């Protein structure tokens, strides 16, 4: 219950100083969002547009966003009423009150998916362990079956049923769902859905460093060329007789 | 050559202050072509295939 | 590097992508009948839809060409005579007109005061241009897109 | 206003005629530069690439 | 605030001293350099180091003791 | 005549920055000053930017910061700039500190008092500043620090509800804190300029601590060079964290929304304010923590009159120089357990540290100091 | 020795407060400088009181307003003292400035240009205050100024779009005019000191326009006292408003929520902004509009420059004391008519003063001090 | 709002449990409806803006809180317009 | 900035003063004062009043103007 085991650094395409997010693996990753998760974990943070020239075409995200009954604001009359999708709007909640998550599961809270890569130590190591390393109690521990087993979790006791197994959907690439497929798609893309600005911040942080590579020794060199007229400067003392 | 290219560099366009204003501004125009789209390639290479820009064909319509 | 920063500094106040993609909104076509008019908000400032019936779109193309301030036509200002799609603030400050119960054709403003008609084409105030008016483009007749 | 009006400051307004014409051209070349004024910049060979 | 003329008296002493445009920048950067760093990380590592070599000790240990006192071999 | 000094305005720049006789001998360690007001005017403009946008309510506290990195055009570039400059303000104002007691610095009383009150003020800024975005850390941060004020006799409860705007770290407590956080770093600046009025009375010492009156330069070009040069070093170690470790000094609790009825499991600082968070929880008394946790500051006011030293500088004084890398290397031991859980072995070398602290400012280092002068015949 | 004198920060306290030679001629006309750093001060503390209530957002903008004078202890006070205070800060502006073009104390070029620099700088402040509670006038007020803007050649509708932060005054506008707002008042309080110090140079001017050395008299006590009597009168102005007619000097449209979609009947400015509404309206063109508008204000620059009697004062300048006066009642000419409609009568005496007050300024005054000149063989 | 001014602390509480106010969220995770605490404000007859014009003319009624300080004369105003309420003069027709 | 002893040369100029606390504060203040606001008002009745009593009237006018001219007597 006290003792704890910190996961281990899976070789990540995108962790690495100046190495951007595979697209593919995010795009595969919102698919792994879509079905699984969606029905039971918010993402109160990202919306349909924010995928656009990303992961999909505008075209596509426009499709994917049709797929859901949004409730729209104020009509003629006074009601709320219910229309297909547009790019604008937030992926879909699927508890409208915080309580509703909890007799809806098991009493325990699910928390929002935009940042979670973040929110959590490890980052996405961490989320990919608790997804994989889901395995059967040792001896003298009861599970006690409202919360299932995971060692990855702090308590060793977690609310969330492992919805990571072989084949849950395919893809439109001829990708296998295998399980570790699965959970490594859905954290390539859950940093993508706390860190947007990935691609764009190791972009800028390179053109930082071929910047300051080129101005560091320029300044250095500026200051010491003023500098050498007192650098190079020689005493002579001479006091009378 | 006969003459340094530093020595030619500071005769006609470091002498007077207006044409080295001048030089500096026009060759930050000049540099910031070579250096943004420079850098891009750069980060092309080391995300072969990884990036929107090379995968743009596979959805056309 | 100081172009840069003082770029992304000011580009910081220009957009905002959550406002950006408000800026195409959708109305129905088939809500309002003919020479009635529609509250909805697009880009901000509303956005008006009028109905041209058969007893207004030929008063329009009748008033002569080098009349008002601007020479600009009735029949380039539409892509079909059916239907006007205007936008409900004036050319001069930006103010919005009390619809239909006017003088000159239905429009009429009650900040300074402008004269409009079907179209919107400035019969009487200081005001310098026309009516202002979106872009168009169609797929279905029931539904279009504020392009 | 009279006072400046004679033989030396006409002397004086030619001797910084240059300086004051290139002033002017790295006021021009900034401003096209720091705005990225496509009118201008639509012009000039290697700085031409951005393609709608 | 003071201002220079008004600073203090020195007698005697001539400056010699050259533009920077008939001297180098970097005179003997590594040949007279290394040396240098060298001597005076020589003339200051018996003062500066030894309070971190015993923080690194005291830093070492006290993970050590936290990890191996939680686990206990009998019941 | 030059213009330079006769003009009123420019009168003030030409004593400041360009004819000031500057010491021809002073370290990078003098780079600082700059760096501070580096520090302070790029967290002016940062800070502004993210004010065009940041909502003040406890609603939409956290998806206004959302918004920002999210949806404002470069809005994240600034953001981590803002936590960042934060972050690098406080490395700042420890060199500068450091520097300040190594060289004996302090000896210009007015000058080191007004930068004590300047310490305080940038402290209780950052304070303010971390709740801003309503994170777990940010509530949890305030609920923990301000309950202190409860423990003062008899004052106490009344000044905590006074704070708090009610009885917990609440809806008003979020909105008066970003007034406080708005006003503070214009009162700091205004403080920085009386700063350096007192500094120019005496000019700068140096690492020598002897008088160079003798061999004195101007300000310009030799200082103005190099702190360009010092201030693109700043600008190097400030965007390696913006652009390649933004979520490095920061702590993930402030990733999830504020919730009062859920206490995280560890509750720390960001590593700036880890050495006193440390000393607070090594001893045990309430009041006495509070006491002991002004006192960790304060103690710099006293360290002019702790001044023992036949000379001014540490230089030539090898003795004080262990001493004072004993205190730099106990800051450390305290940062690193600010940042650990208060079990076996972390509690008992945490307030072994802590009275290592004080005792090394009060009472070591003022011995090592008159003994120095007894070797020297002194 | 004397402390007020030696040490450096008591010395500008002294310089400037207290020892300073000052004339002993001054009318209560001089008074209004002094009062105008009080009206700073009192909007600092107000405005800040203010913003630990206040939200920044669209939605509970009029209601965090609202929750000031119902629910905030004393928040009524709080809020009418600020909403009249920048009524009061403003009747001070035009004495201030009319006192200055009266006794001819614009001759004092630097004093005098950043003093214009002051006035557009406060009125800039209290425009972008004006939209914060987000009333019908507020908003209304907001796009019915910004979009002047769209009327500069090329630049134009870029520029409204960049403060606007979309394509109306929306969600981002009354966040960021919160923030410009927040930062102004001290970059006022910045250029309200460099005022100061050129004025300290020459020191001030006199009713009669001739020197007052021969006669100076110490700022202390005799303007001490002049201008705590001075201060205590403002204090009945202003809280006479704030206690007996609060929504006097105010428009009832701000008390009903913001709507982008219903314009109000009448779009009327608070009084110190009519005479400038006025002329604005007056002109029909667009871009004539906005610059007959800046010209309104940026004109006080030229003034110096139209300075043409051989006298300082209007003291013994009769033809030039009933132009002035000219100017202050077609100043309250322009007033009326900015809070009336534009119908008939209006229209062509609103235009009639407008033509009149730049006429007045650059045509007629210049004249009257040639003639003056003349009937003194001058 | 109305303690000690109007009624006595005994009294206020005995109106405001004369309403069913929309609580928030319960143990299950669903809104219920309770009577009515000190703290609650006075009840809004419409939930909806649009509401408010289909379930009276079309136009809309303004909000109460702030109306002798939104409109012109002050409560002189709605004095007059309750008071003065009276036949249309001939050429123009009311519209029912 | 200028200081006392630095400002000008003044010669031959006695100035006799009295104590505070001799006499007293408003020594004539109406017998005196009355007559010294009257003869001020006069010296300028000439030169700040016409242009107010001239906005006064183009202000009565415009204000009747502007109600009777929407009203007409014919059809
Ligand atoms: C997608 C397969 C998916 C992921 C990934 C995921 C992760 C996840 C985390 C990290 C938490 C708890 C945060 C923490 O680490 O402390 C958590 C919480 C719950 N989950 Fe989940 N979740 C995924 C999807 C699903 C699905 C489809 C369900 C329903 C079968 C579900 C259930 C829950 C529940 C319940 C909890 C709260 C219990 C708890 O951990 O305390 N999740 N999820
Ligand atoms: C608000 C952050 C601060 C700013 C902007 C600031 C500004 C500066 C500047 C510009 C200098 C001159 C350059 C230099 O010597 O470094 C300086 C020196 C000094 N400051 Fe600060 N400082 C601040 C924090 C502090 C603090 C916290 C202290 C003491 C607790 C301090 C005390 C001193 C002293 C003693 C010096 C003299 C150093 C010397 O020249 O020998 N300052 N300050
Ligand atoms: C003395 C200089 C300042 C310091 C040390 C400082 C410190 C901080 C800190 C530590 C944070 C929280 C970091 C984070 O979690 O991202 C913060 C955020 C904030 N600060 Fe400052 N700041 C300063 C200047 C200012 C100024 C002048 C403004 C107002 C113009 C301001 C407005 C904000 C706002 C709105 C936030 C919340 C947004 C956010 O968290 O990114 N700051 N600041
Ligand atoms: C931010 C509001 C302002 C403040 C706080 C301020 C401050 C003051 C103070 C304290 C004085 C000295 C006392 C006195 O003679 O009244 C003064 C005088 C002066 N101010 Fe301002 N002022 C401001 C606005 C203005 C403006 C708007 C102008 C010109 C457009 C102006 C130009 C002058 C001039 C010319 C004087 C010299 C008067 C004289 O002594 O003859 N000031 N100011
Ligand atoms: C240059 C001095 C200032 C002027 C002329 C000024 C002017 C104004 C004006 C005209 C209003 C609207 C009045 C109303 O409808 O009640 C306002 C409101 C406001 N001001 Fe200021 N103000 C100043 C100083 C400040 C400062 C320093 C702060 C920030 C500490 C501030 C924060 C506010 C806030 C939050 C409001 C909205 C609340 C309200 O309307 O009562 N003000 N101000
Ligand atoms: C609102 O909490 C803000 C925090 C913060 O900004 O940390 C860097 C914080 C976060 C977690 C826990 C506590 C926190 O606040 C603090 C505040 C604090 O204040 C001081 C700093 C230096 C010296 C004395 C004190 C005090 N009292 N000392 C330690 N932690
Ligand atoms: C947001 O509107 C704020 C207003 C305000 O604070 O009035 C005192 C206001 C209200 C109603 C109508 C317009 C309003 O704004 C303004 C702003 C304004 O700005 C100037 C003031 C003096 C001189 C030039 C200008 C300009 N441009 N001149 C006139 N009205
Ligand atoms: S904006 Fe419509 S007439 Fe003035």
């Amino acid at each position: 219950s006290d003792l704890e085991l910190h996961p281990p650094s899976y070789p990540w395409s995108h962790r690495g100083l100046l190495s951007s997010l595979d697209h593919t693996s995010i795009r595969r990753g919102f698919q792994v969002y879509k079905q699984v998760c969606s029905s039971c974990h918010s993402m109160d943070y990202v919306a349909y547009r924010h995928l656009v020239g990303v992961c999909y075409t505008e075209d596509e995200a426009k499709a994917l966003a049709e797929e859901v009954e949004v409730q729209d604001g104020p009509n003629e009359d006074g009601e709320m009423f219910m229309r297909p999708g547009k790019l604008s709007d937030y992926f879909p909640k699927p508890y409208p009150n915080p309580e509703a998550a909890r007799a809806a599961n098991n009493g325990a809270l699910p928390p929002d998916l935009s940042y979670i890569v973040r929110a959590r130590h490890g980052g996405e190591d961490y989320v990919f362990s608790l997804l994989t390393g889901y395995c059967e109690p040792p001896t003298g521990v009861s599970l006690r079956e409202g919360l299932y087993f995971n060692p990855y979790f702090p308590g060793q006791a977690i609310g969330m049923a492992p919805p990571i197994y072989n084949e849950v959907l395919e893809f439109d690439d001829g990708t296998p769902a295998t399980m570790s497929q699965v959970a490594k798609d859905v954290c390539t893309f859950l940093r993508w859905a706390a860190e947007p600005e990935h691609d764009h911040r190791k972009r800028m942080g390179l053109k930082m460093l071929l910047m300051m590579g080129l101005l560091l020794p320029l300044v250095y060199a500026m200051k010491r060329h003023k500098w050498s007229v007192l650098k190079s400067r020689k005493l002579a003392y001479r006091p009378p007789k | 050559v006969a003459p340094t290219l530093t020595a030619r560099l500071y005769s006609l366009l470091f002498r007077r202050t207006s044409t080295f204003a001048l030089t500096i501004v026009v060759g930050a125009l000049f540099f910031e072509r070579a250096f943004d789209q420079g850098a891009d390639a750069i980060y092309e290479h080391i995300n072969e295939g990884k990036l929107w820009k090379h995968i743009k064909h596979k959805y056309e319509n | 590097a100081a172009k840069n920063v003082v770029s992304q500094f000011v580009s910081s106040m220009s957009a905002s992508a959550d406002v950006l993609a408000m800026s195409k909104i959708e109305i129905k076509l088939s809500d309002i009948p003919e020479g009635k008019n529609m509250a909805f908000k697009w880009r901000g400032k509303p956005l008006f839809v009028r109905h041209r019936t058969k007893k207004e779109i030929d008063q329009e193309a009748a008033v002569e060409v080098s009349q008002l301030r601007d020479p600009q036509h009735d029949l380039e200002r539409v892509k079909k005579p059916e239907w006007v799609i205007l936008i409900g603030v004036c050319t001069h400050l930006g103010c919005v007109p009390i619809a239909n119960a006017g003088d000159f054709g239905g429009y009429y403003c009650p900040c300074h005061g402008s004269h409009y008609d079907a179209s919107g084409r400035i019969r009487k105030g200081p005001a310098p241009l026309n009516l202002e008016v979106p872009s168009y483009e169609f797929t279905s007749d029931d539904m279009v897109i504020v392009g | 206003l009279t006072r400046f009006l004679g033989p030396r400051y006409r002397q004086l307004a030619r001797n910084w005629v240059p300086t004051a014409q290139l002033w002017g051209a790295v006021g021009a070349v900034g401003l096209v530069w720091a705005t990225d004024s496509r009118l201008i910049l639509d012009w000039v060979p290697y700085i031409n690439g951005k393609f709608k | 605030g003071r201002q220079f003329g008004h600073l203090t008296r020195v007698r005697h002493v001539i400056t010699y001293s050259l533009s920077p445009f008939e001297q180098r920048a970097f005179p003997h950067y590594f040949s007279k350099g290394i040396p240098n760093v060298l001597r005076r990380t020589r003339a200051c590592i018996l003062r500066v180091a030894p309070p971190f070599v015993a923080f690194y000790l005291v830093y070492t240990w006290g993970t050590q003791e936290f990890e191996k006192s939680k686990r206990k071999n009998p019941a | 005549t030059n213009i330079r000094k006769s003009h009123p305005l420019m009168k003030i720049v030409n004593n400041a920055f360009i004819d000031l006789p500057a010491p021809s001998n002073i370290s990078s360690w003098w780079n600082f000053g700059s760096l501070l007001g580096i520090c302070l005017i790029l967290q002016i403009l940062t800070g502004l930017f993210l004010a065009m946008h940041y909502t003040s309510d406890t609603t939409t506290a956290f998806s206004s910061v959302t918004h920002i990195c999210r949806d404002v055009n470069y809005g994240w570039i600034i953001r981590y700039m803002h936590a960042n400059g934060a972050s690098m303000f406080f490395i700042c104002l420890y060199m500068h500190v450091g520097r300040g007691l190594y060289y004996g610095s302090y000896t210009f009383l007015e000058t080191w008092n007004i930068g004590v009150i300047l310490l305080l003020t940038v402290m209780a800024t950052a304070f303010m500043g971390y709740v801003l975005p309503w994170g777990q850390m940010s509530f949890w941060g305030a609920t923990v620090i301000t309950n202190l004020l409860s423990a003062i006799p008899y004052i106490g409860t009344n000044l905590v509800e006074w704070i708090w705007g009610g009885f917990s770290v609440d809806k008003a407590t979020l909105t008066r804190f970003f007034a406080f956080h708005f006003i503070l770093p214009f009162i700091i600046m205004a403080i920085a300029m009386v700063h350096l009025l007192f500094l120019h009375e005496t000019g700068s010492n140096n690492p020598t601590g002897i008088s160079s009156d003798v061999d004195k330069i101007p300000f310009h070009p030799y200082y103005t060079i190099k702190d360009i040069l010092g201030a693109l070093l700043l600008i190097l170690a400030l965007m390696l964290l913006v652009l390649f470790a933004p979520d490095l000094l920061g702590d993930p609790d402030n990733y999830t929304p504020a919730n009062p009825l859920n206490t995280p499991p560890h509750i720390k600082p960001e590593w700036y304010f880890l050495f006193a968070y440390a000393i607070l929880r090594s001893i045990p008394n309430k009041l006495g923590g509070v006491l002991a946790l002004a006192f960790s500051i304060l103690i710099l006011a006293l360290i002019p009159l702790l001044h023992t030293s036949k000379q001014r500088s540490m230089m030539f004084r090898p003795l004080s120089q262990c001493l004072f890398w004993a205190l730099v290397a106990d800051l450390l031991t305290l940062t690193w357990i600010g940042g650990q859980p208060v079990e076996h072995p972390y509690i008992t070398i945490g307030q072994l540290a802590s009275v290592l602290y004080f005792l090394l400012i009060l009472v070591l280092m003022p011995t090592a100091g008159t003994i120095e002068n007894k070797l020297l015949k002194w």
